[PDB]
């Protein structure tokens, strides 16, 4: 995903990856040995010590985050539903379809959804709530399979069925076709837009700002239901956030220039 | 009593004891001056 997590290939300098960084595998028997760095990494490796247990990291092999198709959920969801793993630490949005089978704990950044636009006055405005004037024919983000998706599918019927020709790629792409002119507006996470705008070709930005924010929520820790690990987890880190340190990776891995 | 509803913050030594619901709406620490 966006930089919380990042994969790279060993280098050939000592036959692998250096330190602050942990192997991770790809599963799908054979394997090839990666390794992740970023900053759910970070922040595990720094709970690591203090609570003292051991883990071993790999990554999804169905993806795209979690869905529910005939309760066939996939992704790091449908992993951690099944008892095939202890916790799912990464991008994960707490809403009330999600927290209904599975424990969460407390956040650590906040996040919501915005609006991203080429360099409108809110979710209410005519322009999204209204799709019949055809002179200003809008475009709009909708990466499907998303979080997002099933809050804006389940609240506007209007806008999920006007949303049907939207850009579907990735979230490469889409900056590419809004910097091209292929779209009029974007719609996707906070916490990775208003990075994204960060280190740009130029200066792209968005409405007002962190006044624009809807469904106001956090990124969160998964984990097994009825275990003291959720409680033993949860208030570490607590204590962690009330140190101060999220300030300093924050600054470290979230900076940009405009 | 049973149940606090009020502008009450979370941190480590209150929770210690008592548990805690979901937050509703972030904030934090600001300095008050006068024009
Ligand atoms: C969501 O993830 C599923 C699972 O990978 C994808 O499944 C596709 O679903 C569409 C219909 O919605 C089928 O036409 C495809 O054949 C399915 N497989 C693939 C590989 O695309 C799906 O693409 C993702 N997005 C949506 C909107 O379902």
């Amino acid at each position: 995903e966006r930089p919380f997590v990042i994969v790279e290939s060993p280098d050939p300098g000592t036959g692998g990856c250096v330190p602050n960084t942990v192997p991770c595998r790809r599963q799908s028997a054979p394997y090839t040995k990666l390794c992740c760095k970023g900053f759910c990494i970070d922040i595990l490796k720094k709970l690591a010590r203090v609570v003292k247990f051991s883990y071993d990291l790999y990554l999804v092999t169905n993806g795209k985050h979690g869905k529910r198709v005939r309760g066939v959920w996939n992704g790091m969801i449908g992993e951690v539903y099944y008892k095939r793993a202890d916790m799912a630490i990464g991008s994960l949005t707490i809403n009330e379809e999600r927290s209904e089978i599975v424990d969460f704990s407390v956040p650590f950044v906040e996040t919501g959804i915005s609006v991203m636009v080429a360099r409108v006055s809110g979710l209410s405005d005519k322009k999204f709530q209204r799709p019949q004037d055809q002179y200003p024919p809008f475009r709009f983000g909708t990466v499907p399979n998303g979080s997002t998706e099933r809050n804006i599918r389940s609240n506007y019927r209007d806008m999920h069925t006007h949303m049907v020709k939207f850009n579907q790629r990735s979230v490469e792409d889409a900056l590419t076709s809004l910097k091209m002119g292929k779209l009029d507006a974007f719609i996707y996470d906070a916490a990775v837009l208003n990075y994204m705008a960060g280190k740009d070709e130029g200066c792209k930005l968005v409405t007002i700002g962190s006044g624009k924010v809807f469904a106001t929520t956090g990124y969160g820790i998964a984990m097994q239901k009825d275990s003291h690990w959720k409680r033993a987890i949860d208030l570490a880190l607590l204590q962690f956030l009330g140190d101060g340190e999220t300030q300093k990776l924050e600054t470290v891995w979230l900076s940009g220039i405009c | 009593a049973d149940m606090i509803v009020a502008p009450l913050t979370i941190n480590n030594e209150r929770a210690q004891y008592i548990e805690f619901s979901k937050p509703f709406k972030y904030q934090g620490l600001t300095i008050l001056v006068k024009k």
